[PDB]
């Protein structure tokens, strides 16, 4: 309670910073796509904002039965990587690939 | 998100009339209604509604049907609570109907 | 300490916060609240501001003309107006990518351009303009007129040209001159233009300042006029084979009463409009000779008003003491003027789509839609302002002692009855319209559309059949080929009128059904609830049971505190702010109805509206969702087209609307504490406490919050629907 | 032949809609066996559909180009062409019941106004009194007219008003 | 059980009972007289 | 893999028997989204009789809970010092509620 | 009774510091000082957020707002039954005694304070705004 001003000021700042660098990315991309400049967007093709930390964690959990969980036969989820499980012709679960859109929406 | 998610995936909830998913279209529309109805309580204040209520209480007193439990407008706090409750209900039920009508059809 | 900017308020100049800037921006034109304001200085500043508004209007028209002439395709559009799109102005946006430079190259232009949804091309083509030099000269002339009005506004603020307070309060002379000259002689001069320029230019003959004294408007020049043989001016009208702008099937008449539409342009006859403005000019000139001026004849409005006291005391004192009330209150005058102007703006909107006055209008569908939506939203705003200023009158200007027992006090006397009956009509219309729509939605949901409540609008259909629509079989007045009303018009407008109203490809008295019934009752609910909110804010403006001393607090004020149960949104300003939402919804219903009816008419699929407008999933599915496809595909991962700007503007309006939600739901007190924390943060941040504010940051006031939220709301509403309307009409047509 | 509306017995779009609904129902019915619970349900639904169409065409309802029954609100057109049961008769049918409700509630309010705590007789309903008044409110129109003619339905200027009247 | 029947006479309980009654009456009317678009009987 | 889970049947009253959709299994009802079928198959139910008896047990336990509320308020209500035994409450809720519960489900 | 002069040698409650205290306003225009005599060392709530220990004897406290000082005043009077008085201090060094301006608290009478802003009419007896129109500044009929 005695330093609530600092807490709330820094929370306000991070909220504004995140709002800008998350939603203004969408606005920049909308403006560029409307202006006819898809090469200037934050896309997986033009300006890649790749979530490399989440991708690394994905790859690390996928390769866990090999090094860091050797008594497990497979990874906890197929979302980390690997092949799909199809039941009745439909996909039960399959690897989820994270890209620029996933970066933007996670932020 | 507007075109390829909201507008595209709404084709199952708005075309559900005459199906077993018609209740989902009905609740889609009704949740839209409740959501917009929340905006009468959120955008407004108690002082307009108390004056309207007293002008109506005049008409009830004229015909001798003025209740003994005096009609009041909802408190400011209650106005806000009703507004947010109807907002949450409308939005969440709209998403509920949209999601279920979409994914029961396509999945 | 004391600042300089709000020169008109010392209390705002001494305000150390950011509220000073905002309130000086928003109290600038409330001249009555200015420090050291005299009534005479008030009226004089109003006069000067009116001159400035006129100058701005004429400059705006000059700019429209100039850009259509310079960057437009007016000289090519007059050649093929059905096929060529009108250019509004060119685009020079350095943010454009080459795909956008390619996509906005429309209308036969050399580069990126904007397509005019304004209708000014059809208008200027109808009134005789054919070249870009005509528009250039018109723009120069209107810029000169704007400069002249600016100079007049400066001049009539100078000491020996500042008019007295009574000169503004001279109502009889102003009315005489504004009916006779401003309305009447102006219409006579417009008739002169149509007779001398527009009609000959529609007959292929070029008439300009170079030759208009050398060409006759009629082969029998002024002999039929001075001899009373006025029908000689209607002998040879334009044929049905007439092609606009040419001499093929010309006709020699200048004053007709043909009625209906020019068949090639699907527009009103120019000779009909000339005769219209001639008749209206005569009528207004004789109307402007009614009131008493320095010549001993005429009426005094005070006498007329004080004489109109019914016996039986049914209106009490009647209109006694009302001349003083109207003449001394600028808000009464302003409310009357806004009421009338908004009503006639709605009239313009309703008549220009049914009776398109301009050539090759009604085939420019985007133009029709834009004009209707434009003028109807303008009218809704003006009509909200009418009641707003009526409330401001009741608070600031109304004297209950000088209006002792007249109709105006008799209003406040039974205001609870008025408000409760408007409440009943709103409640009934809402209950039953929504209930029938929901019943029909549930019936279409259960796959049983034959159980819908489809009430045939037989009253409006009876009216339509009285005008000659033979689709219903009422055979009453003009649909009855044996009536006297029908017989007496056959030498007159009625052939054209009945050929035009029975043509189901125009918008003259469209065929209506149960969907029209339901949406007209929704429109009625909207009108009744909007005027309920506005009337209730105007009549409870001087006090209520919750706040009996409200007149002492002004028109706008935040609240009266959380006491007495809570007084949020208590003022008349708050009633206006609440009524603007309901007005926007009313006009949204109106323009939705218009646009869908006309989109199904233009597509040759009226059955779509007739079958889907009885339930609201048809409105959502077949109007909002179906017509949004091209709009939202204005830009996609596979490129963009000229609808990219309307897609962007769509999302823009949505964003502004939602931001307004921020100011409407979230209120001041959260933001003041947040701003206090931010103040602390700035004062304690190194390298940034070097920079300090001069105005202390504070959250927006409560009234200002409501204003800003309503402004974001309305701007988003308007931009969203304009984007959707233009993109759904311009995407197909 | 009122507003270009054809009777639903003579309209072809009406029969088209009937056969369309029945085709939907029988295309659902083809999936099940002879007498299943779903088959019974769908056969009952088909019978209800045919009965509904027959009963709407029998009631002299007018249909549009879409084959849907349209109601005639106007008295004079409803009474001239036999469409009074659409909007005109149910109008008074409703108004009877609505005045019933209002008159019963009014009488309850007036009866509990006399008690020492009239407010606690409104959150806690006097059920015997309410049922007495609900039963004797069947003659609400006559009683309301006779209360209107005595000047006892309305209150005089004892109602409260704001300061500018 | 005077207090219990006083509870049952409360506004919410009486409202629940009365609206269950009204809704059941309408539901039974619509079961035995299905699809009543117009007054023809 | 072909039958849509449904556990709610609608009465045919106002035309709402259209919501009783063709979900499969010679059945007409509302396709549920609760996952109860998969949960029951994971528990190894394989019969409607077991679900019925679980329902009866649940009603018995609801009566037990309401009796316990009445008992622990009106008949033998715990003192404040009993609620403030947070150490014992945590010991029992970890070992018994979650430990014995997880052990019983494991069994 | 006469106006007491603020003794600056008064100690302050035991407080570990906050972020809700004085800002540049104290350096620029004005701040506020509240003094009270405590019978024993007691923990009270700071209006700035946080708990402080008032010392046995006289206690001085600085605040940047009058509402803070009167909030602490009402807390000390209602939860501790003390008798605080606070001042307005300017960066000039000028001290203006504020709260018990008469010596007694304003909820009680002292027989010698003059009434101000007392309209001798009813609130429904105010004139209409059309009577006070064009009064120079924008005014209410209550004046
Ligand atoms: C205000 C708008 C409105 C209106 C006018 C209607 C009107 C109607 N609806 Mg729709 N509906 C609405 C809103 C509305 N609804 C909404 C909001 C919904 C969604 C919840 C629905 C959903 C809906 C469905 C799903 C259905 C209807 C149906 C109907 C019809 C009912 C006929 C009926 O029950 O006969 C009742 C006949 C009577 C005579 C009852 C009158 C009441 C009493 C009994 C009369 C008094 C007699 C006597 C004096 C009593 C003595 C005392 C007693 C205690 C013994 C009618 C056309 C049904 C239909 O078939 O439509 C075609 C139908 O299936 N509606
Ligand atoms: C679309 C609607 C909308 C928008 C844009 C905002 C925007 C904001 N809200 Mg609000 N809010 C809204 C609706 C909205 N709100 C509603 C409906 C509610 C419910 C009542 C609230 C309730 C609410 C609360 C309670 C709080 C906020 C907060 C915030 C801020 C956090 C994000 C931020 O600063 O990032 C940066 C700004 C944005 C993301 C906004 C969009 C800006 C983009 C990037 C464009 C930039 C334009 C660029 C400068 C060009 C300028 C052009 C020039 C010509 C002027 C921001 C000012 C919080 C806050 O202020 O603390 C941080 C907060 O505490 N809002
Ligand atoms: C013949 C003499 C005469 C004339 C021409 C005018 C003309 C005018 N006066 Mg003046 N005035 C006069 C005598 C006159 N007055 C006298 C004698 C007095 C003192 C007793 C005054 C005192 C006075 C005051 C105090 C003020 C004016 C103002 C005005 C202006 C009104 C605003 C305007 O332009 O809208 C004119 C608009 C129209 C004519 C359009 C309305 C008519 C139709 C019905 C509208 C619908 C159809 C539409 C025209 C179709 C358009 C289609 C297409 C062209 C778009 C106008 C220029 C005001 C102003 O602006 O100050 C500069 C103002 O404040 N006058
Ligand atoms: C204020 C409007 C106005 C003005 C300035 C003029 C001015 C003129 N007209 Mg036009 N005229 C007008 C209205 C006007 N007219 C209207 C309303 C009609 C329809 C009744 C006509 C019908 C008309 C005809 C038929 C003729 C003129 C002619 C003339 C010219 C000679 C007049 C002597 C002069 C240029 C005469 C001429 O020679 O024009 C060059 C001529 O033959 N005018
Ligand atoms: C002939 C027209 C007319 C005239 C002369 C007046 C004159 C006046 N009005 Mg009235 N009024 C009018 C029309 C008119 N109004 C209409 C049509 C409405 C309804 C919309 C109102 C509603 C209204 C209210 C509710 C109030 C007034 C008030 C006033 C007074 C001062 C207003 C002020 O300070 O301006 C300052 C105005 C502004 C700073 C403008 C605000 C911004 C608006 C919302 C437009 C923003 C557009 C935005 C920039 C677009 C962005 C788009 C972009 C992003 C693409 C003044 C006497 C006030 C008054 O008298 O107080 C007692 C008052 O409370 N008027
Ligand atoms: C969809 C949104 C919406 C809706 C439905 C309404 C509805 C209404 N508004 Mg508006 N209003 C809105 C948004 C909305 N408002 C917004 C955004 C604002 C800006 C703040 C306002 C500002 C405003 C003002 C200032 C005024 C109104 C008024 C009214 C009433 C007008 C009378 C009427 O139509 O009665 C018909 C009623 C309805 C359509 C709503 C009821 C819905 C059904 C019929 C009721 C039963 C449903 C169901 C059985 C309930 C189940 C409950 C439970 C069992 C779960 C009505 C309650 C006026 C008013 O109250 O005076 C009469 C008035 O003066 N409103
Ligand atoms: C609400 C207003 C209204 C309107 C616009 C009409 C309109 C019409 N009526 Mg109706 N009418 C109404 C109320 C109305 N009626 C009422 C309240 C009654 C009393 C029950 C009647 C009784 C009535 C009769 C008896 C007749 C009309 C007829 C007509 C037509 C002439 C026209 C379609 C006539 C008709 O059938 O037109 C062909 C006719 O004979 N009206
Ligand atoms: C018939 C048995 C019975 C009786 C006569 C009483 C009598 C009393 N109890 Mg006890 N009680 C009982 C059973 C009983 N209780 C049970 C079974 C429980 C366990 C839950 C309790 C728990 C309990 C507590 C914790 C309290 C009481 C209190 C009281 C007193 C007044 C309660 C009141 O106003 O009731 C009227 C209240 C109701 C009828 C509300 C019942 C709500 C139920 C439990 C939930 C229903 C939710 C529903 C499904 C939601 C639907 C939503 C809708 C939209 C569909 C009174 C001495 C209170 C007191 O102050 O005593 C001195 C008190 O604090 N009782
Ligand atoms: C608040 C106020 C105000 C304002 C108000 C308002 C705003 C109002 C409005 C109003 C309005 C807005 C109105 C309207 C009206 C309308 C009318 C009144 C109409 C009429 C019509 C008629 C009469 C018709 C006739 C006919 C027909 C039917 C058709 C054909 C032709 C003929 C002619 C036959 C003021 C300022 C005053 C002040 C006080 C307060
Ligand atoms: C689903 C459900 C149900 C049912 C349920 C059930 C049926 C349950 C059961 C449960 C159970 C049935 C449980 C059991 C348990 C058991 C246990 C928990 C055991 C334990 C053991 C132990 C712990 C041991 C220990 C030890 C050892 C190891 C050895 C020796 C020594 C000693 C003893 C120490 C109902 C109806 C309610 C309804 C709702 C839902
Ligand atoms: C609409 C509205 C109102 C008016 C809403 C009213 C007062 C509440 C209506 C609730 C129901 C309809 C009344 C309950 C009456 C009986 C309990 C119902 C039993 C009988 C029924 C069958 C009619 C406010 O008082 C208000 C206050 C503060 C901010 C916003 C608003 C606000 O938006």
């Amino acid at each position: 309670i005695r330093h609530r001003d600092a807490i709330i000021s820094h929370l306000n700042w991070v909220c504004i910073f995140l709002g800008f660098h998350s939603f203004g990315l969408y606005i920049h991309n909308d403006t560029m796509s409307a202006l006819g400049r898809p090469q200037d967007m934050f896309s997986d093709t033009a300006i890649q904002l790749q979530p490399v930390f989440a991708q690394w964690i994905q790859n690390t959990h996928f390769l866990a039965p090999q090094l860091t969980a050797p008594n497990a036969l497979a990874a906890t989820s197929l979302t980390w990587g690997g092949d799909l499980v199809a039941v009745g012709g439909k996909v039960a679960m399959m690897p989820i690939s994270l890209g620029t859109s996933d970066f933007m929406v996670h932020h | 998100w507007l075109r390829d998610f909201l507008w595209a995936q709404s084709s199952q909830v708005i075309q559900s009339y005459g199906s077993a998913l018609s209740a989902y279209g009905l609740i889609f529309l009704g949740a839209h209604f409740v959501w917009a109805f929340s905006l009468m309580f959120l955008f407004s204040g108690r002082g307009y509604w108390q004056e309207l209520i007293e002008s109506i209480v005049w008409a009830h007193n004229k015909l001798k049907v003025a209740p003994a439990i005096q009609p009041r407008a909802l408190s400011i706090t209650q106005g806000r609570a009703v507004g947010v409750a109807h907002y949450l209900l409308g939005g969440i039920a709209t998403t509920w109907s949209f999601f279920l009508a979409r994914i029961i059809s396509v999945g | 300490a004391t600042k300089l900017f709000p020169k008109f308020s010392q209390g705002l100049a001494q305000d150390p916060t950011t509220r000073r800037i905002w309130y000086g921006l928003a109290m600038a034109h409330d001249f009555e609240s200015h420090d050291g304001m005299t009534e005479e200085n008030l009226y004089q500043k109003i006069f000067a501001s009116h001159f400035g508004q006129l100058s701005i209007i004429f400059l705006w028209t000059s700019g429209n003309l100039f850009h259509v002439a310079w960057q437009g395709n007016f000289e090519q559009w007059v050649t093929d107006p059905v096929h060529i799109r009108p250019i509004a102005h060119a685009i020079w946006d350095p943010h454009f990518g080459q795909p956008a430079v390619e996509a906005f190259t429309r209308g036969g232009a050399s580069g990126p351009v904007n397509i005019s949804t304004s209708g000014v091309y059809q208008w200027w083509y109808t009134i005789g303009m054919r070249t870009n030099q005509d528009l250039y000269v018109g723009s120069v002339f209107l810029a000169l007129v704007s400069a002249i009005f600016l100079f007049a506004g400066w001049l009539h603020l100078q000491p020996n040209f500042q008019p007295s307070l009574s000169w503004f309060k001279d109502a009889e002379s102003r009315l005489n001159h504004h009916l006779s000259g401003l309305f009447g002689v102006s219409s006579l001069a417009w008739t002169g233009h149509l007779v001398h320029v527009a009609i000959p230019e529609s007959r292929g003959q070029h008439v300009g300042w170079d030759n208009f004294l050398s060409v006759l408007p009629h082969p029998q020049g002024l002999t039929p006029f001075f001899t009373g043989n006025w029908a000689a001016y209607a002998q040879s009208p334009d044929t049905a084979s007439h092609v606009f702008g040419t001499a093929q099937g010309s006709g020699q008449a200048i004053l007709t009463f043909l009625g209906g539409f020019h068949p090639q342009t699907q527009s009103l006859w120019l000779t009909d409009m000339a005769h219209h403005h001639l008749a209206i000019a005569v009528i207004f000139i004789v109307a402007g000779h009614m009131y008493r001026t320095n010549f001993g004849i005429g009426h005094r409005m005070q006498a007329i008003l004080e004489a109109h006291t019914p016996p039986s005391g049914s209106l009490g004192a009647g209109h006694k003491g009302l001349f003083d009330t109207v003449n001394n209150s600028l808000h009464f005058q302003l409310g009357l003027a806004l009421a009338s102007v908004g009503t006639i703006t709605s009239l313009v909107a309703q008549h220009m789509y049914s009776l398109p006055p301009y050539a090759f209008q009604a085939i420019d569908f985007t133009t029709q839609a834009a004009l209707y939506t434009h003028h109807q939203y303008i009218a809704g705003f003006i009509m909200c302002g009418a009641f707003a200023h009526g409330a401001i009158f009741f608070i600031r200007d109304y004297d209950p002692e000088q209006n002792k027992g007249n109709v105006l006090a008799r209003m406040l006397d039974h205001k609870e009855a008025l408000i409760s009956h408007l409440s009943w009509v709103s409640l009934f219309l809402g209950f039953h319209t929504l209930g029938l729509y929901v019943h029909n939605d549930v019936m279409q949901a259960f796959g049983t559309p034959e159980k819908q409540i489809l009430i045939e609008p037989v009253f409006a259909q009876w009216i339509q059949a009285a005008h000659g629509k033979a689709l219903y079989g009422f055979d009453f007045l003009l649909s009855s080929k044996t009536s006297a009303a029908f017989a007496n018009g056959q030498s007159l407008w009625l052939p054209g009128w009945l050929d035009a109203i029975n043509n189901n490809q125009n918008s003259l008295f469209l065929t209506i059904g149960p969907g029209d019934f339901l949406v007209h009752h929704a429109i009625a609910l909207g009108l009744h609830t909007t005027t309920l909110i506005l009337v209730k804010g105007a009549l409870d403006a001087r006090g209520s049971k919750l706040m009996p001393d409200k007149k002492d607090f002004g028109y706008s004020f935040p609240c009266d505190g959380p006491g007495r149960g809570g007084t949020c949104d208590i003022s008349a300003y708050d009633a206006f702010y609440l009524a603007v939402f309901w007005m926007l919804n009313t006009i949204g219903w109106v323009t939705f109805y218009w646009h869908w009816k006309h989109l199904t008419l233009w597509q040759g699929n009226v059955a779509q509206f007739d079958e889907s407008s009885t339930y609201l999933m048809g409105w959502l599915r077949d109007y909002l969702w179906l017509n949004s496809s091209q709009l939202i595909n204005g830009y996609n991962p596979f490129g963009m087209n000229s609808l990219s700007v309307w897609a962007w503007t769509f999302l823009f309006g949505h964003l502004i609307y939602a931001t307004g939600f921020m100011f409407l739901i979230s209120w001041r007190g959260y933001w003041q504490e947040l701003i206090e924390t931010l103040v602390w943060a700035h004062e304690k941040t190194p390298l940034a406490n070097l920079v300090y504010w001069k105005d202390k940051p504070v959250a927006l006031s409560i009234v200002q919050a409501r204003l800003v939220g309503l402004a974001h709301f309305s701007v988003g509403y308007i931009f969203t629907y304009a984007a959707f309307l233009i993109a759904s009409t311009s995407g197909r047509f | 032949d009122i507003a270009g509306l054809t009777p639903c017995s003579e309209s072809k779009a009406y029969a088209k809609l009937e056969k369309k609904e029945l085709k939907t129902l029988e295309k659902r019915l083809k999936q099940y066996e002879a007498d299943s619970a779903p088959a019974v349900a769908l056969k009952a639904t088909m019978e209800r559909t045919k009965a509904r169409f027959a009963n709407y065409a029998k009631a002299g309802l007018l249909c549009g180009n879409d084959g849907l029954p349209h109601l005639i609100a106007d008295p004079g057109l409803a009474l001239k062409y036999g469409h009074a049961g659409e909007v005109f008769i149910p109008t008074f049918g409703f108004l009877y019941v609505a005045g019933y409700i209002g008159y019963v509630g009014r009488q309850y309010l007036i009866a509990v106004k006399g008690e020492a705590k009239p407010t606690d007789k409104e959150i806690i309903i006097d059920v015997p009194l309410a049922t007495k008044l609900a039963w004797q409110g069947a003659g609400w129109p006559l009683a309301a007219v006779q209360e209107l003619q005595r000047g006892t339905l309305l209150e005089k200027e004892e109602n409260i008003t704001v300061s500018p009247r | 059980m005077k207090d219990f029947t006083t509870y049952l006479s409360t506004a919410p309980v009486i409202a629940t009972i009365w609206f269950t009654f009204t809704a059941g009456l309408l539901i039974e009317i619509n079961r035995y007289f299905p699809d009543p678009l117009v007054f023809s009987f | 893999t072909h039958i849509k889970p449904s556990a709610q049947v609608v009465w045919p009253i106002v035309g709402q028997e259209i919501l009783n959709g063709d979900v499969g299994g010679g059945f007409q009802g509302i396709q549920i989204t609760s996952g109860f079928f998969q949960l029951w198959r994971a528990s190894g139910i394989t019969s409607e009789l077991q679900l019925y008896t679980t329902a009866i047990g649940g009603l018995v336990m609801a009566a037990a809970m309401f009796f316990a509320g009445w008992f622990h308020y009106h008949k033998a209500a715990p003192k404040l010092e009993w609620f403030q035994n947070v150490e014992s409450m945590l010991n029992h809720h970890l070992g018994g509620l979650l430990g014995l519960g997880s052990l019983a489900w494991a069994g | 009774w006469t106006v007491p002069t603020l003794n600056p040698d008064t100690p302050s409650p035991i407080f570990g510091g906050s972020t809700g205290g004085l800002l540049r306003k104290a350096q620029t225009e004005e701040f506020y000082v509240i003094t009270w005599e405590a019978k024993k060392e007691q923990i009270f709530e700071m209006p700035t957020g946080g708990a402080a220990i008032m010392r046995q004897g006289p206690n001085l406290l600085k605040f940047g707002k009058k509402e803070q000082c009167l909030a602490l005043t009402t807390q000390l009077r209602n939860k501790f039954k003390l008798t605080p008085c606070f001042y307005r201090v300017f960066p000039d060094g000028k001290v203006q005694y504020l709260h018990p301006a008469d010596g007694v608290y304003p909820e009680k009478v002292n027989a010698g304070r003059v009434g101000a802003n007392q309209n001798m009419r009813r609130i429904g007896q105010n004139v209409n705004p059309i009577k006070v129109k064009f009064s120079g500044r924008m005014m209410s009929p209550a004046e």
